[PDB]
């Protein structure tokens, strides 16, 4: 709907910038109404599991400000959010084999300074984000 | 519930009904604790917990990185909230700290005063809890997979240890006497296990796709070998009798010690009547395990239904023992579990992984 409007309004790659105003307006919409992000995730997945690494790049910047943003993602990555853990696992470390890793190598930085982010950001009873911080400084970064 | 309390009031149902209908619910619900967390020590992957039998207190973990560390399990402070506080540990600074990872670590049954570990240094020390040195060393030519003392032996006070070698070692505390061998297998033990309810039967585990259970006071050899098909495919018994279509890396006796669960290499369960090695064709699915060491799982105790807790890669899939139904898969590690223990106090779990964390699962509400 709406949510899918803003994903694609978003995560296009012919203009791979920050832009406040759509991500201030994403955010009210996902505070008016929390079903808005339950879905985002799905819409999420969609741009995490696409081709280009842009649009990943530009999935995983909304999941972010979702989570940290409009406490309705906060609910879906601090709390239930096992497939959270799963993607943080995945998205730097290496892709299960047979399938191999598809991202960027920029985007493995910017997927670790956003662990190093959450560490603090939201860490009041999820420890599992500097957990795997660990790992990764101890296997595949 | 409230129907339990009131029959339980009122004596319609034994009190033990209560117990193990509440003790079962709980089990169902177990779910990763943040509410609970275990200290951070080890640097590398835990391969083995071990709460102690008596008191349940206190459990020792083994690291990949050759640390033994010593958790007090007992919510000391007065707040809903804590961390199981390392006590003791066996750190990189210890004299006698194994020089490789250690692969089994093992309360002594009877008493909490003494604890054994197993390592890749191929040695097995034998550790006074109260001083922390190492009372006694077991050097063996090979590397130690996993060692197991007699829940129940209290006359006997043998460690069976499983090497690469294709013998078993049993190592008597009492005189220290390591040279008697159990001979039958033909590769790796990967796992070992004394039985709960008889002093000296020990079931051990080998890479060869067969497991054995010995009554170590015989002098002729095993007493079973566990047999997939129970002799739908029957040949003179020199290469088949196969527990799995792989490597065996995992044995538990049920509590009763009635049945033994084998886990093998390939992604199979089986559960064997301990008395006859009889294949009891429980299903249990896939269990996925492709572990080259062996894999610790356990078993629940005072349940309504028996339940096993076996490592399923990054997960904990729990399975109902004797009808194979699988309760959950809890899913709360990030790189592969290698070892459950089961709290029987509680009906908590307490699982290490390679990714150095060892998590609490506690019954919900």
């Amino acid at each position: 709907q709406k949510l899918s409007k803003l994903v694609e309004e978003l995560t296009t790659s012919g203009e791979p910038r920050l832009n406040p105003e759509k991500m201030k307006e994403l955010k009210k919409i996902c505070k008016s109404s929390e079903e808005q992000l339950s879905r985002a995730y799905r819409l999420l997945i969609a741009q995490l599991t696409q081709e280009h690494a842009e649009i990943r790049l530009s999935a995983f910047q909304i999941v972010e400000e979702l989570f940290v943003r409009s406490h309705q993602f906060r609910m879906l990555v601090v709390s239930n959010f096992q497939e959270f853990l799963e993607l943080t696992l995945g998205t730097d470390p290496a892709q299960p084999l047979p399938p191999p890793r598809e991202a960027a190598q920029r985007l493995r930085q910017a997927t670790t300074r956003a662990v190093e982010g959450w560490n603090e950001k939201f860490g009041e009873a999820y420890k599992k984000l500097a957990l795997g911080y660990h790992f990764l400084r101890h296997n595949k970064k | 519930m409230l129907g339990f309390l009131s029959a339980r009031q009122t004596g319609l149902e034994d009190p033990l009904r209560l117990r193990r209908a509440e003790s079962t619910r709980r089990v169902l619900g177990l779910e990763l604790n943040k509410d609970r967390d275990v200290e951070r020590i080890h640097g590398g992957g835990i391969n083995t917990l071990d709460i102690e039998p008596v008191e349940g207190r206190y459990m020792l973990s083994g690291g990949s990185d050759g640390v033994i560390v010593l958790y007090d399990l007992e919510n000391s402070s007065r707040q809903s909230y804590y961390t199981c506080k390392a006590v003791c540990s066996i750190g990189r600074d210890h004299p006698d700290v194994h020089r490789y990872s250690v692969e089994t670590v093992q309360w002594y049954p009877h008493d909490t005063g003494m604890f054994t570990s197993s390592s890749f240094d191929k040695t097995l020390k034998v550790w006074d809890t109260n001083t922390l040195q190492t009372a006694d060393v077991f050097n063996f030519e090979e590397t130690v997979y996993s060692h197991h003392m007699s829940p129940v032996s209290t006359k006997h006070c043998l460690v069976a240890v499983g090497t690469r070698g294709p013998k078993v070692q049993l190592c008597d505390l009492k005189s220290g006497s390591c040279s008697h061998i159990l001979q039958g297998h033909r590769q790796e033990i990967l796992a070992v296990s004394w039985s709960p309810r008889y002093d000296y039967i020990l079931a051990t585990a080998s890479a060869d796709s067969r497991v054995k259970l010995w009554d170590v006071r015989r002098a002729s050899g095993c007493l079973i070998t566990l047999d997939q098909h129970n002799g739908k495919k029957s040949q003179a018994v020199e290469s088949a009798n196969t527990a799995h279509n792989g490597k065996v890396n995992g044995l538990c006796f049920t509590s009763d010690g009635l049945h033994l669960l084998t886990v093998g290499t390939d992604n199979r369960m089986r559960l064997w009547n301990s008395s006859n090695g009889e294949n009891t064709l429980v299903n249990y699915g896939k269990v996925c395990n492709n572990s080259k060491k062996g894999l610790k799982f356990t078993v629940s105790c005072g349940c309504s239904s028996e339940f096993v807790f076996v490592p399923y890669g990054s997960t904990i899939a729990v399975y109902t023992v004797y009808s194979g139904e699988q309760i959950t898969m809890l899913k709360g590690h990030y790189k592969t579990v290698d070892c459950c223990v089961f709290q029987s106090n509680f009906q908590e779990l307490y699982s290490g992984s390679r990714d150095c964390n060892i998590l609490a699962w506690v019954p919900s509400l």
